[PDB]
């Protein structure tokens, strides 16, 4: 009954949106570092043993 | 589909009870069940990928009209999911039950004179996985009790190692057995591993993963039911419940 | 006395009597519209310089996205497709895919599986049979265009006998000089380049005259109802492909070279109104195996 | 012994060996989009009572605005497309129009140059050699469908060696009256009306019996990589006209009724695998050239 | 007419038609990939003097972790990849293991079960037979080389076929002394020590002289498709490892030499194309039978 | 790399002043040309592709110590980027410069009595497209022109009428005509947007292609590399 109107329009800049292409890249940083935390941690600590 | 999802024997026998003979039968042509055939497989050869057709397969195949034939069209609707093709079966036979017709003497079957080694051979025995070789077990043994025919269900199991070790045990009478049994009877489920949406060589492969992909679809379908979300929505009958029972037993 | 007849009449094999309910109509339906989305998206994508739009495609007719060392070859619709179309053929086809399969390909596009929308035109000629006297001898050559060579080394003029069926709408004969020709018990009239007939007004007598040979060419036209979505150019080309690539090798079958001939023969024949309607069935599925098939190429030479 | 070839078999000349770099294949495939624009405009601008879109079509095309007074040639676009065409066919053509140019008109549109995503069938039959014995006559006529006429004037029955090529796929052959045929040191089979063959397997043999002459009528099918945008009939409609208009006019060339006729001769020359991407580069330019002509006549 | 043939190739028993789907063909390349790592954990334990690299893999192969007071056998994992292999070399074998269990284990690791992604060079030589007149002796020995020898006792030279069947790719032909041999219906060549041939064109003719016997080497090369994963060495290795093992001890098999003669004898049956598929798979299954029976000997 | 990249008259003409014989030369044996092989194009074909050798292939082939030898080395320079094997041509040659050779009466070779039906024939002129036909005119006609025999160039051009509608405008004596030409001879060059990495049918068309795509890396990693060679060293 109450449906608010999303205009989105600036947003756009022609067909580009320019913050959820830029949050979708930070996943890149992201991955780069799970990648470089894990092996550090595997060298330096080795097999565990409880 | 229904019937190769489910896991206990408690939940199959269940199935078995709702279900009417005449999802066992398929009212399709077909064809002739063993032959060698030439197949089309593009994903793997350009050449034509040679095969044997079966009983046990996910297609309608022609069957013998004989109570022999409607035994066997029964196993393999539990074991791929598709029955045979008997044509002109009378209409009271195909509103019982499929447990009915296996434990209960008041349909017109005869049953009396049935082997189960030529059974086995027909409904190939050697291509079976072990989940399908213990659904047939099962189906043998409630037509051995219902027939007083226990003496030949125990020559056929000492006969063959394999299946002897592997044979369910539950006693076709008693309820209490059934709740006991801890086997494992799922040919699809949701796969721990990865599935994808590739095609298999065999027809009993292919057919298969047919299947399999086809239950994740319906898992995630609104047809399926989930007890933990919308267990207060279900009926009182089909509720899951402790003392749930089948008609005598 | 001497008895000829086309050689692309003789012997029609039996056709599957597997996938013609409604259901599996769909399912041919459903690939044929996906299977031209198919071809549609990968000349956009070449002109867009992205991939995107065959990949789009590509995922609503295989279901899964592929992986680049992986051959894309259509999925499960194609293995489905490529295997309904060998039953169609013949009898002995072993007919292996499952009905589940064929619901579910089935429901991915809302198209109806309808194949009596429309009509097209078959230009085949059928001459069951043509009766010559003793002394006269005839040949019959060609499909689409049947050249009957008949020469009368007999001391008289000769009375040949032309049966072109029941079937055909419409035959045009011409000949390489006048000829002489008229229905059965008929007066003769003069001589005319061009006859045009009816097949079902009866079989028809030619005067042979002593001396040079008569060669009458014919042309036939029959109608047979088809889907909306046929086309007969697609059809041919997917027939072609399909004998090519090893789909019809099946026992005790018949080769014919166009679905032309293929339609025509299964028409002129005992029960062909049921062989008829599992034909078209055919030739839309062929339709869909070729457009499927020319997006995404195998075979390398 | 006696020989009898196909007639649009004999002697392939040699094709050109220009414009077939990816440069040139991209000019080619701009060219039939653009073309193809040009066709589009044309009908739009007859719909809609106005010539804006024909303008601004004819305007990428030809690089310049339509005027009521000059004639509508197509600009440089069509005069490079004429060329091409020319150099296509034969080794002695000019083959004048430069790089530059080339390069030029294939930056107007983005579309890729590759000639071999796709597959045409080209329903020709090729009959490399029919050998017949002594008092045997063998006459070979057409092309799309080739009606073999033998009859024997001797005792005995005689033996007839079919050669297809190792080039075709499929060879369906059907016969006026039921005759045997087997492959070499093969048993005959019954008489039966039709066979079905694939030309690789080795020389076939028909028995010709005495008396009546028999009429065996062939039928072959070929897949040749060719472009997505390849369209049979538009390619046999631009080769008509491009014979019609002159541009086949060289020295010491052959000529050929239709493509497909064109294009498996030069596949079975002595090493045809190199002329078959000339030919179908060439396909791909009539079929632009048709469109081209058939919006702006001359 | 005597008729010769490899004795490796005659009567090919079925296989197996049990744990050849997606789920199946995934736990074979986990089993693999785990008993590589049990192997590599041996050295990993020797750089340090812990054994801890070697338990925290066994933990991982067999789901238990190790005890001094029992002997490693691999929990779980060892007693599926033994019943499994023996399910693929015979129809007559149970297929004992359940589903449920497979597809737990297939779990442990995230390989794709792809056998289609590269190929093997098997050099096996398939000799189908070799066809002799009345007063020769042909003698056919090996597998991997052929040596025929052949024996000419009477006045005149003799021919002598050699079908080497329809699969191999390669053969070659090397001579004790230069020999003739010619396709059938081709003009005989000059003698030459070595001959090469394609299987696929057809059966060959052999001339042989009246004196000292004619003795011919044979090496052939079959491209069959496999698995990345896949290692010749190893895999030869777990099949003689199995063999010793009892793990093809069932009635109505037959043995052979090596993987490599199995292979080739399956290819080489009625419906062979569809033998190969599992027998690539059970050669996986054994090069991990290798890797793994070599860690933990029982 | 820098002979086939030259888009002018005056630029090529200026690049034969300064390059030494012994660029247009090779010192690598080769193969005897006009050979019908079969390559490998594994992009397209399973099978394998039948081709030509050609002199114009840029691909070292053996070549004859005559004069026509080292004409034919010279041209293939010019239209492919590589020259052929001519065994000891000599000390006194090899520093000479290439427009020297072709214009000059100082370097001891006499090159009348030439034949241009028999060169072009040897070098594939029906093969070579409308750049590589230019670009062989002009060697033609500076060889003409200094020995004297314009009318054989003139003869040469009326037999072959391909080739007389793209002929050089330009008169060697005259600088003026060198000045005011616009032919375009830029076999290579940098190209808008970019080019696949994808290979051709042909021998000339994938060494040609070779030549292009490697260009741009040529073109931005050639002056440290050459000057560190320069550096401390007299020029031939």
């Amino acid at each position: 009954f109450a449906l608010a109107q999303i205009n989105a329009d600036d947003e756009f800049i022609g067909a580009i949106d320019k913050e959820s292409a830029e949050y979708l890249d930070e996943y890149a940083t992201l991955a780069r570092d799970i990648s470089n935390s894990l092996t550090l941690v595997k060298a330096a600590f080795g097999p565990l043993e409880r | 589909m229904d019937v190769l999802s489910k896991g206990s024997l408690k939940e199959l026998l269940a199935h078995l009870e709702k279900t009417p003979l005449e999802e066992a039968i398929s009212y399709r042509i077909g064809t002739v069940p063993y032959q060698n055939v030439l197949i089309s497989r593009n994903e793997y050869y350009n050449q034509l990928y040679p095969d044997t057709t079966s009983l046990i397969d996910g297609v309608s195949r022609e069957g013998q009209r004989n109570v022999n034939g409607l035994i066997m069209s029964i196993i393999s609707y539990v074991v791929s999911g598709s029955g045979h093709y008997i044509p002109n079966i009378g209409f009271m036979l195909l509103r019982r039950s499929i447990l009915d017709i296996l434990t209960k003497h008041d349909t017109g079957l005869v049953t009396n004179n049935l082997n189960y080694g030529i059974i086995a051979r027909n409904l190939t025995v050697s291509k079976m996985n072990c989940e399908q070789r213990k659904r047939m077990l099962i189906c043998f043994k409630l037509l051995a009790y219902k027939d007083g025919n226990q003496n030949d269900y125990e020559i056929y199991l000492n006969q063959n190692i394999p299946l002897k070790q592997i044979a369910p045990n539950f006693i076709p009478g008693d309820m209490r057995t059934v709740i006991h049994n801890q086997d494992q009877l799922a040919i699809v489920g949701i796969p721990a591993y990865r599935l994808t949406q590739s095609t298999e060589l065999s027809i009993r492969d292919d057919n298969a993963k047919s299947y399999k992909l086809g239950y994740v679809d319906w898992y995630n379908s609104n047809s399926f039911l989930r007890e933990r979300s919308e267990f207060n929505l279900i009926r009182l009958k089909d509720r899951d419940t402790k003392y749930g029972k089948l008609n005598g037993w | 006395a001497n008895r000829a007849t086309s050689a692309f009449l003789d012997n029609p094999h039996p056709v599957g009597v597997n996938y013609v309910d409604e259901g599996s109509r769909q399912f041919v339906a459903v690939a044929e519209l996906l299977a031209s989305k198919l071809i549609d998206s990968s000349r956009e994508s070449d002109e867009s310089n992205s991939d995107v739009p065959f990949v789009q495609a590509y995922s609503k007719f295989a279901d899964d996205n592929p992986r680049h060392l992986r051959v894309k070859t259509g999925g499960k619709m194609a293995n489905a497709l490529t295997n309904v179309i060998r039953s169609y053929y013949s009898i002995n086809a072993p007919a292996i895919v499952p009905q589940v399969e064929i619901d579910r390909l089935a429901s991915k596009a809302t198209v109806s599986g309808d194949m009596y929308n429309s009509y097209a035109i078959f230009n085949s000629v059928p001459i069951v049979e043509v009766l010559s006297p003793a002394r006269t001898t005839v040949s019959i050559v060609g499909s689409d265009r049947a050249d009957v060579t008949m020469l009368n080394t007999g001391a008289g003029a000769a009375n040949i006998t032309f049966n072109f069926g029941q079937i055909a709408e419409t035959v045009i004969l011409k000949g390489s000089v006048p000829f002489q020709l008229a229905r059965l018990n008929q007066p003769m009239p003069a001589a005319r380049f061009t006859y045009k007939l009816r097949p079902l007004d009866g079989p028809f007598i030619v005067v042979l005259p002593v001396g040079n040979p008569l060669v009458i060419s014919a042309t036939a036209a029959t109608r047979i109802q088809v889907p909306l979505a046929f086309n007969k150019a697609l059809v041919e080309s997917g027939f072609q492909t399909a004998m090519n690539d090893g789909l019809f090798d099946i026992q005790n079958v018949n080769y014919y070279s166009s679905f032309d001939e293929f339609i025509i023969s299964q028409y002129h024949a005992q029960d062909g109104i049921n062989r008829v309607s599992t034909c078209v069935i055919l030739g839309l599925a062929l339709q869909a195996y070729d457009q499927m098939r020319r997006a995404l190429p195998v075979r390398r030479v």
